[PDB]
RNA sequence: GGCUCUGUGGGUGCUUGGCCGCUGGCCAGACCUACUUCAAAGCCACCGGGGGUACCUACCGGUUGGGGAAGCCCUAGCGGC
RNA sequence: CGCAAGGCUGAAAAAUUGACGGAAGGGCACCACCAGGGGUGGAGCCUGCGCGCGCGCUACACUGACAGAGCCAGCGAGUACUCCCUUGGCCGAGAGGCCCGGGUAAACUCUGUCGUGCUGAGGAAUCCCUAGUAAGCGCAAGUCAUCAGCUUGCGUUGAUUACGUCCCUGCCCUUUGUACACACCGCCCGUCGCUACUACCGAUAGAGGAAGUAGGUCUCCGUAGGUGAACCUGCGGAG
């Protein structure tokens, strides 16, 4: 299975380099299909390019399709995006405390698909190898600096991306009575998401909102009560946890239930949470002249 | 990787089981086997809404009830469970003053 | 591609004929009927042959090396072994093609490693 | 999958490799799969709690069979041997490597001994009898066995195949038929054919499972199915 | 005395003869070249993909000059349609 | 450059599909029951958060102390790593370097000496936990965010008790759909909205108020007509 593992993920990369060329052809033949259908002229080198003119004939309809948006690009999430229920479970750092047993107990209630695992013993490597082995979409480390949490590791599954972020201003379910607060309600949320417009954001957006279950379609815009919301400024996300029930037609009340984060990315490696040496996408310049005036997400 | 499903639809006639069968020259089927008349009473004939009468209307169980002789509460009680069922899928003067 | 470029069952089966030669590990993309036009190749069916797919996997040195071996019956793939050198291996059969359960190579390969098991 | 409800009830997991055998327990209670990682897993599923014993071995799973009475299951492995475990206590309390006992091969196009040639040693399929006590084992060769389980003696074995114009029917091939130019049963003998349409030879090369062109000559003799 | 190689025979599938112009002959062979009334039914027959077709070829439809089977007719013929 | 870019104005709906429930029946949950375990909360240290609160760390004796003997790990290699600050003295015109003083495991096992001796294991509550899990033990590293009052790795030793149940506490879902055979099941319930129609009430044909319902073939013959020998049609007859 491992060997089925490394080959998809070798497979997976070759690919990426081969859209990579693919598009920078196809960034010119998009000006031959645009000038077809309006008789602008266009540039000479791509009207005398005679094997574009060949691939072109033949490769038509995925640009079409592409632009009606009816095919996917290809990605870690597009072959099951909303098919299966993505499972996930939560784990401690190597020695647990007991408040940040009681954190990843609240989280593991936020993710209505979740399951805790104790750390214990259990070597990094035996984790990844147990949660291919049983088809766990998706894992998250914690890692406490004195009962508070100051960082988690979204990791994907079987070979997709990692994110590393900073916690701060967190603030634990179990820290209120429980005359106040109570069982979190375990339904299938909707998630609202604010300030993402760059490709690193809705990277970073997608391999967010692919760890929750899909929602049914049919009154998904009227059912449901319970919501959770990402927002970013300055790219530190920002996100809560709300439950709410509609008293009208023009107003809602809200009730929050969940623990508050701003975590802020630190990396995002193309590579799952053993492999040190995988090929990092974004992390945190700092340490540079303009790292902090630079805005990503 | 087989192939993606698609609709295909084949009809079964009212014939025998020993007319499904292949050609041999007596049936392994016995005296019981031989009267399967290969489609459901389900099937020849199911009591629907699309199929009842004018003014009765069929329930849910599969009984013509009428609409003269129903009563108002159950008039009243059937049209909360459809109801149900869809939620789950310049003047004058005087006439200013006066 | 002769077909009109808006038509549905030119799409439909456009996604299936790359689908069914990517995971025949003809082509090496699935997105180009380009790829299908001028890179479906004898040459690339016959290096999706057992021998020079076990060449690439390293099972042997050479493809020389690789039909002699098969053909003395060294190598299963799954759990049959294959006397016929011109197996075609998949993309989902390349993870399970091995050496055969008391081989000589595979007593050879544990001999080098120092892990030679004999029970 | 439930036969009531027509949709998918789950996805069960835990399997480092392809499931090649499944088995329902026959009083109704116990799953048990066997698979390419070199495990067998004792599923419960109907209890409240869905969980996985798993059963190391050695090698690759081909078949498991439960015993009538169901408190034993047998399962045989890709060595060739039959390990029985009992259900209750996930513990091995018996085995057979039966290689010697089912080895009869040489197929044409084989450059192996039959003693040596691997691939025709193992079990495909096993079955348990009606009574409980005989195991009936049949794989890959001549050989159908027919164990007891609780002496674990082979009591009978039996051939299926008398017919020399299959394959693999006899452990000993000879220089009679062995030609200069290969075996003799291996020259193309399509083309002194009279009819065109069986002297076209529309096989597809290198298809071990079935092709519609199918040449089939001298096939090969599996007791695949006990 | 041992290793190695090489050759011959038997076996590796259930035992009814060697040959021929075979109901008879021959294993030493023998005879040698005759006999004849009327050519033939048709179909099919696997070359890798896209592409040009000037030439040749295949197929179809024609054109000049001959050619006349067959069919039809009757003034009967070296006939006539 | 032009349009945008002129204030009956002065802060705090849709609905034939809608609103809220109830009863029954399921499923799930160490935020539930059940059996046990372990924290925190007692004393001191301190990061943190808002004097207080937790989180870690240390100490508190039978599980003892002392001395011998034996025997076990894994991750770790950037010409790189050092805990101070000083009394003196050597060689230093001067800046310094020297020399001497002061402030690859824990564990475990076996073998003996001695004997409980300020030399006391944490209330109410509340939280967590079900197999290499709790817990004990040390070693390494310090990886662009966080972390030395610590953080993350890595190995070692490794149990008790459930692994059933929806009874309590909750959460979700059925009562519509989404598939056909056998087989079963059999019209869940309430308060209103909205719509159509019907009539009613009273102020000025009229906007409101209140209410309910939803069966002569074949052959032959005699004919008459047709294109005549014949042949066809129609009719009337016999077989």
């Amino acid at each position: 299975m491992l060997r089925k593992q490394a080959r998809q993920r070798r497979d997976y990369l070759y690919r990426r380099a081969l859209l990579l060329r693919d598009a920078e052809i196809a960034e010119k033949r998009a000006k031959l299909r645009a000038a077809l259908a309006s008789g602008k002229p266009l540039d000479p080198k791509i009207a005398n390019d005679k094997e574009l003119r060949k691939d072109f004939d033949y490769d038509v309809s995925r640009d079409i399709a592409k632009e009606q948006g009816e095919i996917d690009i290809d990605d870690e999430y597009s072959e099951l995006s909303g098919i299966v229920d993505p499972r996930v479970l939560v784990t401690t750092s190597r020695d647990p405390s007991s408040r940040l047993m009681a954190f990843s107990k609240e989280i593991r209630l936020m993710f209505p698909t979740a399951i805790r695992l104790n750390r214990g013993n259990l070597i990094l490597p035996d984790l990844v190898m147990s949660a291919q082995r049983e088809r766990l979409s998706d894992i998250i480390l914690l890692h406490e600096h004195r009962g508070t949490p100051t960082a988690i590791t979204i990791s994907h599954f079987p070979h997709g991306p990692t994110l590393m972020a900073s916690l701060h201003n967190v603030v634990l379910r179990a820290d209120i009575p429980k005359s106040i607060k109570g069982t979190v309600s375990e339904s299938y949320p909707h998630l609202i998401f604010e300030g993402f417009r760059t490709p690193l954001g809705q990277r970073v957006v997608k391999i967010l909102k692919h760890l929750f279950p899909p929602r049914d379609p049919t009154n998904n815009a009227k059912s449901g009560n319970r919501v959770i919301t990402f927002v970013n400024q300055d790219d530190c996300i920002e996100v809560r946890h709300h439950v709410y029930v509609r008293t009208n037609y023009n107003s809602v009340e809200l009730s929050e239930v969940g623990p508050r984060f701003t975590m802020r990315p630190f990396s995002i490696t193309m590579g799952t949470l053993e492999n040190k040496d995988a090929d990092v996408e974004w992390h945190l310049s700092q340490y540079t002249r303009t790292g902090r005036k630079k805005n990503y997400f | 990787k087989p192939k993606p499903p698609a609709p295909t639809l084949t009809v079964v006639s009212d014939v025998a089981t020993v007319a499904m069968e292949d050609a041999q020259p007596a049936t392994a089927q016995g005296v019981a086997g031989g009267e399967t008349s290969m489609i459901a009473p389900q099937e020849v004939y199911a009591p629907s809404k699309d199929t009842a009468e004018k003014g009765e209307v069929v329930t849910k169980a599969g009984i013509p009830i009428a609409k003269q002789e129903m009563s108002r509460e159950e008039k009243l009680r059937r049209r909360r469970r459809e109801k149900e069922r869809i939620r789950k899928a310049v003047q004058s003067s005087g006439a200013y003053k006066l | 591609s002769l077909l009109p470029p808006d038509n549905e069952v030119r799409r439909k089966h456009e996604t299936l004929l790359l689908d069914k030669l990517y995971d025949m590990g003809i082509l090496s993309t699935k997105a180009k009927l380009s790829a299908v036009e001028h890179n479906v190749t004898v040459s690339a069916f016959a290096r999706r042959r057992l021998p020079v797919v076990m060449t690439r996997l390293r099972m042997a040195e050479t493809v020389q090396a690789a039909t002699k071996l098969i053909e003395q019956g060294h190598v299963r793939v799954g759990v049959e072994e294959v006397r016929d050198p011109a197996f075609l291996v998949t993309r989902n059969m390349e993870d399970f093609v091995t050496w055969t359960v008391g081989s000589k190579i595979k007593q050879n390969i544990m001999k080098y490693r120092d892990k030679l098991d004999d029970f | 999958w439930s036969v009531q409800t027509g949709q998918l009830l789950d996805r069960l997991s835990g399997h480092e490799g392809p499931v090649s055998s499944l088995a329902f327990a026959p009083d109704g209670s116990v799953l048990v799969s066997g698979s390419w990682d070199r495990t067998a897993r004792i599923w419960s599923i109907f209890s409240r709690t869905q969980t996985s014993e798993p059963l190391q071995l050695q090698s690759d799973v081909l078949d498991v069979a439960f015993r009538p009475d169901s408190k034993q299951i047998a399962i045989s492995t890709l060595d060739g041997q039959l390990t029985f475990w009992s259900v209750s206590e996930a513990q091995q309390v018996s085995g057979v490597d039966g290689r010697r006992d089912v080895s009869g091969g040489r197929r044409i196009t084989d450059r192996r001994t039959a003693a040596n040639v691997a691939g025709t040693k193992n079990f495909n399929t096993i079955r348990y009898s009606m009574d409980g006590t005989c195991l009936l084992a049949g794989g890959n060769s001549k050989y159908i066995c027919l164990y007891s389980t609780t002496t674990m003696v082979l009591l009978k074995k039996f051939t299926v195949s008398v017919n020399l114009s299959l394959s693999g029917t006899q452990e000993f091939l000879n220089s009679k038929l062995m030609t200069e130019a290969g075996p003799v049963g291996l020259l193309d003998d399509q083309g002194e054919a009279s009819d065109l349409e069986d002297r076209i030879d529309r096989s597809l090369p290198g298809s071990k499972r079935g092709d519609p062109g199918a040449r089939k000559k001298f096939p090969e003799v599996r007791v695949s199915g006990v």
